[PDB]
């Protein structure tokens, strides 16, 4: 009968905050320190509040999510400040004269600067062919003069060896009078409403990998395999796949590659493959073949129920550069390119052992495509191996074609890897003050 | 703390509870490190700022320090022609924000025009 | 820039104002960023919060919170303006008028605040 | 800024009722860069005003929240436990000082908090009766 | 009988807050190569509103004018900000030998070494340099080259300015924060100082080009009213003096040389644009000005300054020989830095008691912008011939006279204080605060 | 009976925040172009407010002071924002060639070839290095030149000190902000923790003068009463022991070198000071302390130390053996880092159980400032002979711990960690925050 106005209202408005980021009290042992742990200095608590909303239905969008644009920035930013102090290979783009080391590595030799501006130091070392580029026409009669890549682009800075870039799950919560709702209904797919909803302080655990093809890590789907894609029928729009089982891979780099260290300038340090002791072996990534066969079994069965009367082909990525065609990973600070074309070579049908995928390395790279800036991984003593739970997949459809349809890896934008895991969640903002009728006046 | 969200506007008793609802070194490194000080420091104003214009508008509206707080302005079947009895127990609170979320403006404006007019009364009494 | 009714008479002024008091309530990317800018905005907005709490602190202190216009119990002196009423209200601006009381503040303040003091002794006397 | 000038100090030295007793005459008489953006030093001042704000912002409205808000001493309803301290009431004022109260009754302030919220509740529950 | 307290008082008082730059967002947002446009990107409301306030006279003062203050330092910082990340020149200092000839003196083909990618390779270069941007290191000998450095390499590093930012003046508001005003006076003859009649509110100033000259203010606003001088104390003759004028005069530039623009790398990422070549013949740098208008012109700031200097005979003329940088009318157009001698133009006479004047300009690369000794920048050269019309709308007056000569007064363009220029846009301004506080008697108590 | 609310409590629990930097009220200076002038320009209250807390007992404790560690940051950043915008010396650190002085081996005639502004170019240079700043490459051979570099060239890049800039330490007063206040425990003879019986309250600390010394504070505050002792733990040998005096025994430094200073440029705006010549005879440096003055202190508090340290006999050895930063009186006159071997000093031995002193002083330029490996500083040299004189008021002891000693106790001079300092100056304030809100019983109820 009169207005009457009611603080504490519980509704909110969507909108767009800059959340911060919170890990564990025991984020990372202060000696070596961790990027992601040195960040993120917020303790956690333990099992979080979780207030489950009865019979409310809201709205989410995995797509046009700001979290996933403000977890891209926050990647860039702390990337960006660990490389900031770290050494600046500029002085080493000199003139590169390399030879066979008895194909992929070359042993050259150039003249690098020392703490003392009137002297050099001749220096030996194994560089990989991927990473040192032909300036003459590569003749090989005995030798050849190369540069290192990418000194024409931009300037070369070392990772610094001390900080160490190893992913640790950490936890994104929101600031004071903000929440985030996390759609806990099973077989959910973004860009619909939800009936399972909670309220949480902060989100779940998230790995920051960085990957091309294979989402290396993370949370497995709660229930079956599940389809996503912006829009599904538009072939541009990049589809991501979320597993319910994990599938083995370990990845290993089977050479010595002793590591040696010289002074380029004052307190700058340069560190070297220097030599190597055994043979000369490529670095490979051995995938359980049962597990991977039923998983494309089953993700083909789910491309088919979205795309009927079709056959679902799966092929090897398309021609093009390194930096798009492989399956890209970062082990102990390597960087690894596999071709994967095995993986993707089978057929679904509308009507113990291992698979060994060959992978390159390289040490000069440039991420998230910003030309412009460039980065030196430097080597580690003893042979590398490392393993990993495949829980997802990138696939782009083609899309004419003979009742066929054509999907390769892909998606090398990595934005879509942090919306695979933020899906989920929304942020939202409260606006306590609130009016409604009832039966009394003032007075 | 969206407590009994989806309630019907069931929260008679909910929002009693609202009055208890209202009551590291190394991460000082990030203060004076890169732009994440700037971030801290404009997501705090912000919040305050938020926090300060509802207080003054509760203030204009001379609810202030009330929880709830009754008003003269008498409800119009312009706004929703529901009763009380359907509002109350059957229409969740965000769903009543939705229903009159366009007639907001108005309302406010009736809540000032009638506590100015109490203040006149007051003044010209006293 | 809403200064209505300003340089009118202070009765006008006021008349004004018991309607208009009422009518209250991609830069980043590169705002903010990579400069000064950033530290001057909030040094301008936390400025601001500072004297709106300073004045509403002040409205407090005198029993006054929560109103525009708020009568006290401090008596008029005379030795502040030689000015009587209806020559205050009338033909005279309010900028004219605090230039006339701007030394008698302090006292004024000082007279406020013990009223207050006072009120708060009656209203536990009540009790 | 709120209560934050050393005139409120000083009257730690005497007891409770005096210290009170100075409360009420001389309480609102005390109520009343070169290297700006250069350092670190602009941000460290803005986190130190903001978070005297938050500070006062914090105390008002607890102060609101028990209906005590525009007031020095506010009287309330809730009845005072001896359990939390059954000191004399005359040993409390006339001896002892706000330090060593304060250091009594520290641990048992978020039972005496939670009871005033549910009293000043009860308070606007009963104002609802306007009929 | 009573006191009482009011809240929402308007009464002001005059303070000193930080003004936020604000602009039109649409064409200029779109791309936002611009700097002033990138800066500045608070989106203008349409039609701001100028809140009239009757019967009020307040107090303006355009020279102790912090407003002035803060348009200056925010455009050495946006300058300063938009030379940060491009390239330095560091490495092109190095000993440049030079032939007069450079076939077929202004322009001289200079040759160097300049350093590349690779550390321990020289790619030797030949570039066309002004020769304002060359001092020697010996003497010139006219059969052969002979050795020179680029001007302002002992002094300090040369920052390159970068060839995909662009700083051509855009209108930008200034416009007050919360809890302020900025107050316009409308006198149409306010005579810089003193009490003003005729007062408007508004949350925005009207909009400004930041422009660069030194001699002639261009692309300015028109006076309301007729010609105004200002000074801050006209008896002391130091003081520069700001002439606004009622109707603006047209100004053409031109650079007649078609220039080919060849570019080298010197380090990774780092390129460098120099003068490749001339097609064509070589003619100097020209500005044609309506002779007509310029005369009328001129003729009526000389009655005005009559009658501010009575019982004298004005007098304008060149101003004393000095360095380049305060003796002549320099500005930007298109990106080149022109320095144009304007003696033909202050040569005339007292006001009594189709055809276009053509003016020789000079033009440098290297730059020392607002006399910052210890700082320079290298502006690349642009293809093609460079052409520039502008609006001149004011002059910056010297007074000379020391000796007191007869009964003649010598006038001389003024410059080197960029301040001035922007003064003379933010005459009319102020910003004040409001104190909503306020105390009166009346006849209602508490009781 | 009844609980009631009260404001303003006079209530304060511990807490730590930062604290503003205030310096004297006009500082008698202006354009001093100090680095303790440029920061704390905040001017401090004239008259200060200082109120007496009668009958109030607070637990002090200067060991786990945040005060200090707030200082010890503010200083080094302090330092590190005044060497930034400076000259770096990385094209020096080149190959020197030195021979013995052509005198008619303390300093030696380095040669070497300096870049300039022209990279093509390259300046032969001739200076005189201490033999401290120098690591040879060659050992000697025949007393002609040999190779040598600078120090510390091979761990981390050199940045000369600002010849413009200049580190006296001037008074600064801390200042607590808004809603916090500095208690001061006013009772003489606090022996560094525990209560203290006389407290009162200040916006800011008296004028503390950043002093940078090892082994004999200088120019500080006399202690009221007698000589005190303090320590966090005596029993413990580790725990350094702060010796303040209550009486100043004076001591003069100086180098008595006439130094000739010769400049060049080594880039563009880039210039670098060095001694070209000594004129005259060259002499070792040293300072002078009376010996009455000192001898009288050491046996005060050799007496102070056998009442802490029963039946044992107090020594006062010569440090131990070590590098130079820590196992010598380093400090600072007029930008000359000195490094002075006090073994003459600590010589004397004191037994309860049963005519000026000449102390030979080193100079160093290249410095490590807070034992910061990876950083580094070049002071640049001064025309003339310097003389500083300076008040010996604290003592810094290490006391040896020796196990099963012969009923003797060995206290050697201390030093090398620079927060004793400013713990020693910090000791007797504490920072506190008021909690203004309060609760009590009383008669009155809300009704
Ligand atoms: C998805 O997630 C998985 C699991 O996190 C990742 O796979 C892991 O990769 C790390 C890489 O470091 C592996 O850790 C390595 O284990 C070696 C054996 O551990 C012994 O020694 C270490 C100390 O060195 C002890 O702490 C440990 O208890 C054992 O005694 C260590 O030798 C390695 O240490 C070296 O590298 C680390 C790098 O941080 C340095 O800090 C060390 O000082 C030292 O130089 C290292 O700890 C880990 O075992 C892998 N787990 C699995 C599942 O096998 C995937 O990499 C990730 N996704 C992808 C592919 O990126
Ligand atoms: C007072 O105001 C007058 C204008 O009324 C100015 O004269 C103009 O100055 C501008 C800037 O120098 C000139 O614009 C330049 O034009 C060049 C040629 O392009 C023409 O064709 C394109 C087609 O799209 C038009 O958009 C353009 O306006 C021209 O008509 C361009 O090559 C120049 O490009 C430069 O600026 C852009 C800005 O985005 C940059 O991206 C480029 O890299 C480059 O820096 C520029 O656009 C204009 O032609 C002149 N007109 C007149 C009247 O002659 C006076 O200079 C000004 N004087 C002052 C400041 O007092
Ligand atoms: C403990 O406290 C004492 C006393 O303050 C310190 O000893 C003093 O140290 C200061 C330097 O910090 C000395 O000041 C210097 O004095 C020189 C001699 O004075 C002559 O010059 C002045 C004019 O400058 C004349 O008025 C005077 O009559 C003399 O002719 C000055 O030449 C020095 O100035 C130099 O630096 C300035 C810039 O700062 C330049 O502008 C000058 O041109 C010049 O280069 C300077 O003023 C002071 O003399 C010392 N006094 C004592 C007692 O020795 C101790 O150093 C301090 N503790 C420690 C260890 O630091
Ligand atoms: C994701 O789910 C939404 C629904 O929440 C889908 O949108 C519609 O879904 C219905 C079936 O519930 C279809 O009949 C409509 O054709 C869908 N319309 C749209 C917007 O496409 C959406 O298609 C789903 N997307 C994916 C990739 O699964
Ligand atoms: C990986 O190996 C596969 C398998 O050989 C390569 O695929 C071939 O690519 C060439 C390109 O000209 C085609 O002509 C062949 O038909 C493809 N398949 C066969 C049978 O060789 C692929 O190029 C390699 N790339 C990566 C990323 O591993
Ligand atoms: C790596 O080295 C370890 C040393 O124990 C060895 O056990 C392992 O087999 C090696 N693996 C490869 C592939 O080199
Ligand atoms: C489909 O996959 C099968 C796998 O054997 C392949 O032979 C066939 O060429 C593919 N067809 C298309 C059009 O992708
Ligand atoms: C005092 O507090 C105790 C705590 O459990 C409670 O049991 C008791 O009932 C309380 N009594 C009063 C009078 O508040
Ligand atoms: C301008 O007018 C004011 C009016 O008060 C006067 O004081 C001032 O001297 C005048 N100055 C000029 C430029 O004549
Ligand atoms: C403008 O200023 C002059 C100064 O003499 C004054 O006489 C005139 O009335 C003013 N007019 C306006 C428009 O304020
Ligand atoms: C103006 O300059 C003259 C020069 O003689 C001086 O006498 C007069 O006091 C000055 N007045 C002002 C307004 O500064």
């Amino acid at each position: 009968l009169w207005v009457t106005v009611y603080y504490g209202v519980p509704v909110w408005k969507d909108a767009e905050t800059t959340l911060f980021c919170a890990s564990d009290a025991k984020a990372y042992e202060k000696e070596k320190r961790n990027v992601w742990a040195t960040h993120c200095c917020v303790p956690t608590d333990p099992n979080p509040q979780e207030m489950v909303l009865e019979n409310v239905t809201e709205n989410f969008n995995m797509w046009k999510n700001d979290m996933v644009e403000q977890m891209h920035e926050d990647v860039i930013s702390l990337w960006d400040q660990s490389l900031k102090p770290c050494v600046k290979l500029t002085p080493l783009c000199v003139t590169l004269e390399c030879r066979q080391v008895n194909e992929e590595i070359k042993n050259c030799s150039f003249n690098a600067t020392t703490e003392l501006r009137d002297k050099k130091q001749k220096v030996y070392a194994l560089f990989y062919r991927l990473d040192i580029v032909p300036l003459e026409e590569e003749r090989k009669g005995n030798s050849s003069k190369y540069r290192l890549i990418n000194c024409n682009t931009s300037a070369i800075t070392q990772a610094c060896p001390k900080v160490t870039f190893d992913p640790i799950p950490i936890h994104y919560c929101a600031p004071a009078g903000y929440a985030i709702l996390k759609c806990n209904n099973k077989t959910f797919n973004g860009t619909g409403p939800c009936n399972n909803v909670s309220t949480v302080q902060c989100t779940h655990g998230i790995k920051p990998v960085v990957s091309t093809q294979l989402l290396l890590n993370g949370s497995l789907a709660e229930g079956e395999i599940i389809i996503r894609s912006e829009n599904l029928t538009n072939n541009v729009k990049t589809i991501i796949v979320h597993l319910n089982e994990s599938v083995e891979i370990v990845c290993t780099r089977p050479n010595n590659n002793t590591v040696k260290s010289i002074r380029i300038g004052p307190g700058q340090w340069f560190y070297y493959t220097g030599d190597i002791i055994g043979n000369i072996r490529q670095a490979y990534c051995n995938i359980k073949k049962d597990d991977w066969i039923r998983t494309l079994q089953r993700v083909g069965k789910k491309l088919a129920e979205h795309f009927p009367r079709r056959i679902i082909n799966f092929t090897q990525p398309a021609g093009g550069d390194l930096e798009i065609t492989t399956h890209s990973f970062n082990c102990r600070g390597e960087f690894f390119y596999c071709n994967t074309s095995s993986l993707f070579n089978s057929t679904y049908n509308p009507n113990s052992l291992d698979i060994t995928i060959p992978c390159r390395i390289k040490q000069i790279i440039n991420m998230w495509q910003r030309v412009g800036q460039a980065m030196y991984a430097p080597p580690i003593e003893g042979n590398i191996t490392c393993k990993s739970n495949i829980t997802g997949l990138l696939l782009v459809r083609d899309g004419e074609s003979n009742e066929t349809e054509i999907f390769r890896p892909g998606g090398g934008d990595m934005r879509n890897n942090w919306r695979s895991e933020l899906y989920k969640y929304k942020v939202v903002e409260i606006k306590p003050l609130g009016i409604a009728p009832t039966r009394c006046k003032r007075r | 703390f969206l407590g009994a969200a989806g309630s019907t506007m069931g929260a008679a008793s909910i929002t009693l509870t609202v009055q208890a609802r209202q009551l590291p070194e190394c991460q000082q490194h990030l203060l004076q490190d890169g732009h994440w000080g700037i971030k801290q420091l404009q997501t705090r104003v912000l919040a305050i700022e938020h926090y300060l214009k509802d207080q003054q508008l509760l203030g204009i509206w001379g609810c202030s320090g009330k929880l709830i707080c009754c008003t003269a302005v008498p409800w119009n079947s312009s706004w929703s022609n529901k009763s009380h009895d359907e509002i109350w127990g059957n229409m969740t609170w965000m769903q009543w924000d939705r229903e009159i979320s366009n007639y907001t403006n108005t309302i406010y404006r009736l809540l000032e025009d009638s506590q100015n007019q109490q203040e006149q009364n007051e003044k010209d009494l006293l």
